[PDB]
């Protein structure tokens, strides 16, 4: 990935779409491995996970009222 | 055979804590950081008591 | 020239809590800002 | 100059007014941190 | 030797407030807090005597600026003649010097206290 940004134009690029294979313990192409995930799943996940962290970082004081 | 109860033998005496799992060594880290929390403001000539 | 005038001196200083709170919540020093606030607001009539 | 005019009695209201100001300023200190764009939310 | 009746605290109060204008900086507000603290003793004497602490302190401050005589102070007995020389009131200097040292050095330790751990009885 660090060499993917510096891979530079000229497909011969490569350096991208690589991931961890936990069974064989090697780094192989995920396209040939048959592992794909929808793009919209990454957009809705990062936006929903951020709103949970934003609301927590903004709480200075917690007030708990005992039930009557 | 001396009774229908037949208790199960426990390796350690009752009252002994547990260990291993996940986070047992992490419990020792948070104990030192919490003690460090009090000594951090006391550092420096402008520090507190 | 009266005891009511001495109370008004504390009334003006009581309103300084709003600009002081803005500096404390932002991490900046309050006195260093107010020192610049008093000098700039003397010539400038507003928007400072 | 002293010993004349009047002497202040029942000074408890002087303490009651102080107890009301101190208790009111204590509430204003928690909300003070929420003032301005740098303020923080209060979860209750 | 010093003269009591609140004349010592007023004399030392205006000397500190004058230095605050020359120093300025971040410590300018520090000398103001120490000058207003010395005036509390003369103002306290006016409370027990049923006087006005504002009118009494304003007279003492205006007297030290007009004339250099430091012997003018609060009179709780109401015999007149605010000059301590005619009223004979005299205090030791070693007694008044310790009042400032014991008060200043104790507040220096109190302001440094942050975490307070108090065990249950």
């Amino acid at each position: 990935h660090a060499a993917s940004q510096m891979a530079k134009p000229e497909k011969r690029r490569s350096y991208r779409n690589y991931g961890l294979d936990l069974i064989r313990g090697k780094i192989v192409d995920e396209i040939h491995a048959g592992v794909l995930e929808p793009t919209i799943s990454k957009v809705k996940s990062l936006k929903s996970a951020l709103e949970a962290c934003v609301a927590i970082l903004r709480i200075d004081t917690m007030i708990t009222v005992d039930p009557e | 055979n001396f009774g229908s109860q037949t208790p199960t033998i426990v390796v350690l005496k009752e009252g002994t804590d547990a260990s291993q799992g996940k986070g047992q060594i992490i419990s020792n880290i948070n104990a030192c950081v919490a003690v460090q929390e009090a000594l951090k403001p006391t550092l420096g000539p402008l520090g507190s008591d | 020239e009266g005891v009511q005038a001495f109370i008004w001196q504390e009334f003006a200083s009581a309103l300084e809590v709003i600009p002081t709170t803005l500096a404390e919540n932002a991490g900046l020093n309050s006195i260093k800002v107010v020192t610049e606030l008093r000098s700039k607001h003397e010539n400038g009539e507003l928007n400072d | 100059v002293p010993s004349n005019a009047t002497f202040k009695n029942k000074e408890k209201p002087q303490e009651v007014r102080k107890a009301n100001i101190i208790a009111a300023r204590s509430v204003a200190d928690a909300i003070r941190t929420s003032l301005g764009p740098k303020g923080m939310d209060k979860m209750i | 030797v010093v003269y009591g009746g609140g004349a010592a605290e007023v004399t030392m109060s205006l000397a500190v407030s004058e230095e605050a204008d020359k120093q300025r900086g971040i410590d300018q507000y520090a000398f103001r807090g120490f000058a207003q603290a010395l005036d509390t003793i003369p103002m306290t004497l006016a409370e027990n005597s049923g006087l006005d602490p504002i009118g009494t302190l304003s007279t003492l401050k205006s007297k030290q600026l007009k004339e250099k005589i430091s012997n003018i102070g609060v009179d709780c007995l109401g015999y007149g003649s605010n000059d301590m020389k005619e009223l004979f009131v005299v205090d030791p200097f070693i007694g008044k010097k310790q009042q400032i040292l014991l008060a200043t050095q104790l507040c220096r330790m109190i302001l440094k206290i942050d975490n307070v751990i108090i065990s249950g009885k």
